[PDB]
């Protein structure tokens, strides 16, 4: 499986997007990108005129005007109308995200100091899922060659220390993923970057977001909710494979 | 001599707000530094669990030093505590005490010609509760804390379960600090409202009262809403913690999600409570440098005014990710938006100042320009976080952390620093060297740009917030973002040697007015320094 949800080195993007939910953050945050780099350039340009042109050795007397009504006014109602574009394309992606599909798959997810655990509830499957390189596998959260070793038998890298986990999350692609989220202990956040995708893992509380995978691959998350000492420790590894696979990989865990 | 501490005369109080929030930042910013050494490269290096078997000075000392990662066991508990710490001491014992305790009380009487505050020795009060918050802060960090040892890390917000669940006492310390501080705060904000409402001078009428003074008087309101809804927030965790309550505990049919709303509550505000000073100072110094008076004053007046009641209605944006509804989050996203317009009014007419003016580019005016393009950036940044829905991406990354940066440490410190040099003359009657000024101005510049700017890629790429390690693409940025807070750090050693060297052997000032006549607020009608007793 090609490894795809990941930072790259030198980064300054986005990571690749593998569902449409990504790809519609990624078109939004582009878009306001290039009216914020507009707004903030046009401001910028403003000052450094103004800086040249009204400096004390080019103009010797000050002018004392206070007001400029239709300038007052123009810079009134365009920043509004800046906005209520913005929210015009933005409230729709988020409704998007936020109404939940119906699930062909649903996987309740919680999260423990330090560690995530998974329970497919139509598959009666449920594992943990611990960092390559935490307590749980022999190590203690550095890179080591017992770490480099692990992290190539399970089919990584050394490269992918801190992310890859000893199990997976796995899921057919082009089919939509309901994830319910919780907290066992603290506050944690499950997310994966990919998906375009992130929820609170709250104690009491289970929330749900969705997503649907484009393409197989591997894609990571890191906890993003700070929840005492292992925090940095606690990543998230999901795995999108053919509808043939998923099905292996479930009778795999069946037990007769 | 040591009466400088029982001194209840605003002027005073004033500048030991000022120096006080001084050595306290420089302990923050010290914090910053050994928290980017860490960052500096993947892999822990220098917060290595075998160091908590030496001396408390030995260890400290060792831990300076990097090891190699076989040698290095990560401690991410000590990570926790100094990215606490730095944020707790920031915004409670640094900032506010500076802008609002420190510039606020110096200059808000003088601004308005009242003689003193309306209650002195209420102010005498006000700063020994910061000094006692500040204190019970930096002992916290030595109590029993969470995972068998020193220190609360639990981040600045103090989120249930964790904050509540966290061993040892050194929360409760943690707790005990915030409410002095929230203290210190109100006393303030009762006297700055009452001094400005009073005691003004026959014909200071609403409506002539300089911007910086209406900048406090506004903030001033805040904290008096802001404040004791923190008080109570914090006070459910100290009984959760100590007196069996279950206010933020499942099992007892609690939430952690209305500490939330609670804690933001304050949280929102307390950033407009940071920023409106910072505002207040720009456009005294912009006027003054521009040689011109300030474009729209009324507008100016009521924008702050509009900041700092939009700021009480939009504190869920801080908790999109934590089980929202879509009609909050849909409206939470609306409200944060106008927040755009009366701030985009202020920085237009702060333009619109230096139009037509005859502009001296002396240091004050620099931190001032600075301010206008580096706040834009850190607010626009602010806009795209209130998108719920790429929110979803950024919350929790390196994203958050640059927006707040550009707006905090390029933003309300480029008005702190503004304030000082505009001001420094008036205070202690020397004047800084203005080479040393610009040399500071640009070093801050470029390094405050190097250091935050790259989190904004970090965030991009998806690195979470408070993290001692990372995965090792994430390198490349952090490298640069650390170089920059060392030269930032660089910056400010040498500030503080520019602020020694003014006060010890800064030329004499002569002139009541050592600016010109567009500094034309009653301060500059006084001598320099003022007379012990003023109006
Ligand atoms: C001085 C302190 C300060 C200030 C002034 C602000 C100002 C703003 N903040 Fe920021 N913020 C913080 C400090 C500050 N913030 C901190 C500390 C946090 C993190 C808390 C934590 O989790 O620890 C945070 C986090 C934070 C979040 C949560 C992000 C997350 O956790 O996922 C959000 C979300 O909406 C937000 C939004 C905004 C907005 C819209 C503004 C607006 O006020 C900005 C308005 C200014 C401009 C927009 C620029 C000037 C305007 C123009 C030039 C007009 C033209 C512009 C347009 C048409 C857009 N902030
Ligand atoms: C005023 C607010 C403020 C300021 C100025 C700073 C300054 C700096 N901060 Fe701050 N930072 C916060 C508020 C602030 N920070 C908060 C609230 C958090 C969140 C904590 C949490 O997660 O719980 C945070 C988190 C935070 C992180 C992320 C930690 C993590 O997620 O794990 C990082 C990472 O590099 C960082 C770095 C820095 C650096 C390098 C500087 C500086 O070194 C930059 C250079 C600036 C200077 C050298 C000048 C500073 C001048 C003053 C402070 C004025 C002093 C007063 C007088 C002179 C009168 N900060
Ligand atoms: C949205 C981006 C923000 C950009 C900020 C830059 C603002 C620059 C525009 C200001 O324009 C000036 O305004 C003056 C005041 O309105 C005009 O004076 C006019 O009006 C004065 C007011 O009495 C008279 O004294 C003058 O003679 C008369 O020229 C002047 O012509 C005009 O150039
Ligand atoms: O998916 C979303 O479905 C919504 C339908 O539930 C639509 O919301 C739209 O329709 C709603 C009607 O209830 C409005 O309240 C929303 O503001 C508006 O964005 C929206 O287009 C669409 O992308
Ligand atoms: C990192 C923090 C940066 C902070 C920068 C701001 C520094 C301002 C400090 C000024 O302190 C002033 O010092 C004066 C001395 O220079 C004092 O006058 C004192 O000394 C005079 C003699 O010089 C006497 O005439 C006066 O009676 C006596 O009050 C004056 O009251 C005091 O306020
Ligand atoms: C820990 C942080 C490390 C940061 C170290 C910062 C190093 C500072 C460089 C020292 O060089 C200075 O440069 C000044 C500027 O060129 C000179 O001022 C000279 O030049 C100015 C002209 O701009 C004049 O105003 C002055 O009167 C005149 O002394 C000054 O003498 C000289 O010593
Ligand atoms: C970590 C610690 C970092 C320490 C950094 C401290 C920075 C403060 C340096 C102050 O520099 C002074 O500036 C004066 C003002 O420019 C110079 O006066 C010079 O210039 C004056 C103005 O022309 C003349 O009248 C003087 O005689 C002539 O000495 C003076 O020489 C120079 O030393
Ligand atoms: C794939 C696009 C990479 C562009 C990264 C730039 C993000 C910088 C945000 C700062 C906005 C300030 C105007
Ligand atoms: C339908 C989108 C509404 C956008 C809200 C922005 C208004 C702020 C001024
Ligand atoms: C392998 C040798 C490299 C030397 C590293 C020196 C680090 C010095 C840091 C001390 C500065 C304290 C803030
Ligand atoms: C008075 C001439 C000195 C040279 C000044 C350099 C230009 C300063 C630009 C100010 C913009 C700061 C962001
Ligand atoms: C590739 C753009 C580099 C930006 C440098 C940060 C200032
Ligand atoms: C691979 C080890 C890299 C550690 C290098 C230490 C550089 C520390 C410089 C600190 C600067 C403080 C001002
Ligand atoms: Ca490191
Ligand atoms: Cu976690
Ligand atoms: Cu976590
Ligand atoms: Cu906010
Ligand atoms: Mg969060
Ligand atoms: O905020």
């Amino acid at each position: 499986l090609e490894i795809i949800g990941r930072p790259q080195p030198g980064g300054t993007g986005f990571q690749p997007s593998a569902s449409p939910v990504a790809t519609q953050i990624h078109w939004l945050d582009g878009f306001i990108l290039v009216i914020i780099a507009a707004i903030t350039i046009f401001v910028t340009l403003l000052i450094l005129y103004a800086v040249w042109r009204f400096h004390e050795k080019r103009n010797k007397v000050p002018a004392r005007f206070t007001h400029n009504s239709p300038l007052e006014i123009a810079w009134t109602i365009v920043p509004i109308v800046i906005l209520v574009a913005i929210g015009a394309f933005s409230l729709p992606v988020l409704f998007n995200q936020q109404e939940i599909p119906e699930a062909d798959v649903t996987v309740k997810v919680t999260g423990y100091q330090w560690y995530w655990g998974y329970e497919y509830p139509d598959e009666e499957i449920s594992f943990e899922s611990y960092m390559i390189g935490s307590p749980a596998t022999g190590g203690d959260n550095r890179m080591s060659p017992e770490v480099e070793q692990q992290l190539i038998e399970a089919g990584y890298s050394r490269d992918e220390f801190l992310l890859a986990t000893d199990t997976a999350m796995v899921v057919p692609v082009n089919k939509t993923v309901v994830v319910q989220v919780t907290g066992a202990d603290v506050i944690h956040s499950w997310t994966v970057p990919a998906f375009g995708v992130k929820q609170d893992a709250v104690p009491g509380r289970l929330a749900q977001l969705w997503f649907r995978a484009e393409r197989e691959g591997i894609f990571f998350g890191q906890c993003s909710e700070l929840c005492g000492i292992s925090h940095a420790y606690m990543p998230i590894t999901v795995k999108v494979v053919s509808e043939e696979a998923y099905a292996a990989w479930l009778e795999q865990h069946h037990h007769h | 001599f040591t009466r400088w501490f029982m001194s209840t005369n605003h002027k005073d109080i004033g500048v030991l707000y000022l120096f006080t929030g001084g050595l306290v930042g420089l302990i923050s910013v010290a914090f910053t530094v050994y928290m980017r050494m860490e960052l500096m490269a993947p892999g822990v290096q220098f917060m290595c669990a075998e160091h908590l078997e030496s001396g408390l000075v030995k260890g400290f000392f060792q831990s300076l030093w990097p090891s190699a990662v076989e040698n290095c066991t990560p401690n991410g508990h000590l990570w926790n505590v100094m990215i606490t710490g730095h944020g707790i001491l920031m915004m409670f014992f640094v900032v506010i005490p500076a802008l609002f305790g420190g510039f606020g009380n110096y200059f808000m009487p003088l601004h308005i010609g009242a003689p003193d505050m309306a209650f002195p020795r209420m102010n005498n009060l006000s700063y020994w509760l910061y000094v006692a918050g500040t204190s019970l802060a930096v002992a916290s960090l030595f109590a029993p804390g969470g995972n068998g040892q020193l220190g609360s890390g639990i981040g600045w917000v103090l989120y249930p379960p964790l904050s509540t669940s966290e061993s040892g006492y050194s929360t409760d310390l943690a707790i005990f600090a915030v409410h002095l501080s929230g203290a210190s705060s109100i006393l303030g904000a009762i006297n700055m409202i009452t001094t400005f409402l009073n005691m003004r001078a026959p014909g200071m009428t609403m409506h002539k009262v300089p911007l910086f003074a209406w900048s406090i008087f506004v903030t001033a309101w805040l904290i008096l809403l802001a404040l004791p809804v923190l008080a109570g927030a914090i006070t459910m965790l100290l009984t959760d913690r100590n007196f069996g309550t279950t206010f933020f505990q499942p099992s007892g049919g609690g939430d952690p999600v209305l500490y939330q709303h609670i804690l933001w509550f304050f949280g929102h505000p307390e950033v407009y409570i940071i920023v409106l000073p910072a505002f207040g100072i720009v456009s005294h110094v912009i006027a003054t440098f521009a040689k011109k008076p300030i474009f729209g004053y009324l507008p100016m007046v009521y924008a702050m005014v509009a900041i700092g009641v939009l700021g009480f209605v939009v504190w869920a944006h801080h908790m999109y990710t934590a089980g929202l509804s879509l009609t909050q989050q849909s409206y939470f996203m609306m409200a944060t938006m106008v927040i755009a317009v009366p701030t985009g009014i202020k920085i237009f007419s702060w333009i619109a100042t230096m139009w037509g003016g005859s502009i001296e580019l002396k240091t004050p005016m620099l931190w001032a320009l600075g301010f206008l393009f580096l706040f834009t950036v850190g607010g626009v940044t602010g806009i795209v976080l209130s998108q719920a829905s790429v929110d979803r991406y950024y919350h929790d990354t390196y994203y958050v952390v640059a927006h707040f940066h550009y707006v905090m440490s390029l933003g309300a410190v480029f008005g702190i620093f503004a304030g000082i040099y505009f001001w420094i003359g008036k205070m202690s009657g020397r004047q800084y060297p203005e080479w040393a000024g610009k040399l500071h101005f640009w070093m801050m510049f470029v390094g405050a740009n190097l250091t935050f700017f790259p989190q904004h890629f970090l965030g991009r790429q998806g690195m979470p917030r408070r993290y001692i390690d990372y995965p090792e693409a994430f390198a490349t940025w952090n490298f640069v973002s650390s170089l920059g807070a060392f030269l930032s750090f660089a910056s400010f050693l040498f500030f503080l040697g520019v602020i020694f060297y003014t006060l010890t052997r800064g030329a004499r000032v002569t002139a009541n007015n050592y600016w010109n006549e567009h500094a034309d607020t009653l301060e500059w009608t006084l001598t320099s320094p003022p007379p012990e007793h003023t109006f």
